[PDB]
């Protein structure tokens, strides 16, 4: 909750592609059910992934600019950055065990 | 784009219940077109803003004919959003005094056999009398 | 004042986010508009805030697959509240738009296949967010 980066389509260079460490990216908006119900389980994994990974948002209702960027055409999305890049890409609602799976698979 | 739907349903002629095929054509800017066939043969067409229109138009040209499906029902009508959002294909089936439920909803083109030889006109006037009855 | 509400729709979302979703006719009428929207043809699209009441139409009575659209508009009627206890069809919970919804006002689209299921991501439109 204290620990999810807020991001802009301002922040998003600094915030993401020059973070340390990996950084999981949700592109969400607020008028979108799979996107609401999926929130509160990132704050979940915001804090118990703490130390390993970096849980950021980007709301693409205030930040229009930067999901065309990454060719994403629905939402939720997540992506995995690393380093600058995308590792991994998920699309559409999951639970909290559905969305463990995919992080230990890819960290 | 174009959607092209089919549907056999059953009529009444000459007091001889028989088949016939119905194809839908929905075009761009809400055209709907309604074309009847018996055996290959084109009986009649007509072309409105949604399916209960088009049927509607559609039995008033055959009036011989009773269309033993539920939007010919004296009962049935759409709602602004069945007609709007369903192109007319939904509808719902009433009683006096009641405001239409969920569960009364209907496929415009099922079949039904009671409170069908009725023409269009006495089937909206039945809308407004039902209407009405809700206060 | 901005209201999230849905619609349904077999017609797809590259014809949808263009065309935007336009009235039958010039009858402002709110009170005709739910008696009979066809006859006069009335001035308002239909959307409600229930999502799942969009299912339904959207796939023509469990027929076909189709989509339900996502809007933000200001300009709507809560039917309910306009009517009262002569609402028609008040579990629709219909919120009707004067004039219609612009292209650019439909937020994106979600996918229904015949058997009520969605997909479980909205398509974002373009015209908006491309």
């Amino acid at each position: 909750s204290d620990k999810i980066i807020h991001l802009t389509d301002d922040s998003f260079d600094t915030d993401v592609l020059k973070a340390d460490g990996a950084i999981l990216v949700d592109f969400w908006a607020e008028w979108c059910g799979p996107c609401k119900m999926i929130a509160p389980i990132l704050d979940e994994i915001a804090d118990e992934y703490q130390g390993k990974l970096t849980v950021a948002k980007l709301n693409i209702d205030q930040n229009p600019g930067t999901a065309p960027k990454y060719g994403i055409r629905g939402i939720p999305t997540l992506l995995l950055f690393k380093n600058g890049e995308v590792a991994a890409t998920k699309v559409g609602a999951l639970s909290k065990g559905q969305l463990k799976e995919f992080l230990d698979a890819n960290l | 784009m174009t959607d092209v739907d089919k549907r056999k349903i059953k009529i009444i002629l000459n007091g001889e219940m028989e088949e016939a095929e119905l194809h839908m054509i929905t075009s761009p800017n809400r055209h709907c077109c309604l074309k009847i066939f018996h055996n290959n043969n084109q009986l009649a067409e007509s072309n409105d803003t949604d399916y209960f229109s088009c049927f509607a138009d559609l039995r008033n040209q055959l009036k011989n004919i009773i269309f033993l499906c539920k939007g010919a029902k004296i009962n049935v009508y759409p709602s602004a959003m069945s007609r709007d959002m369903s192109d007319g294909i939904v509808a719902y089936e009433t009683t006096l005094g009641q405001p239409g439920l969920p569960e009364n909803q209907v496929h415009i083109f099922d079949f039904e056999d009671k409170y069908v030889d009725i023409t269009p006109e006495e089937q909206r006037k039945f809308h407004s009398q039902w209407f009405e009855s809700l206060v | 004042d901005y209201i999230i509400t849905y619609r349904g729709d077999t017609r797809s979302f590259t014809e949808i986010f263009d065309k935007g979703f336009e009235t039958l006719g010039p009858s402002k009428d709110l009170y005709k508009h739910a008696l009979d929207n066809r006859a006069p043809p009335s001035d308002f699209v239909s959307t409600t805030i229930d999502p799942t009441k969009t299912i339904s139409f959207a796939t023509k009575y469990g027929q076909k697959s189709g989509y339900m659209y996502t809007m933000k508009t200001n300009h709507g009627i809560d039917v309910n509240k306009a009517l009262g206890a002569r609402s028609p069809f008040a579990a629709e919970a219909e919120i009707a738009m004067p004039g219609g919804v612009r292209a650019e006002d439909i937020l994106g689209a979600r996918a229904v296949n015949a058997d009520g299921e969605m997909w479980d991501y909205t398509i974002l439109n373009p015209k908006r967010y491309g």
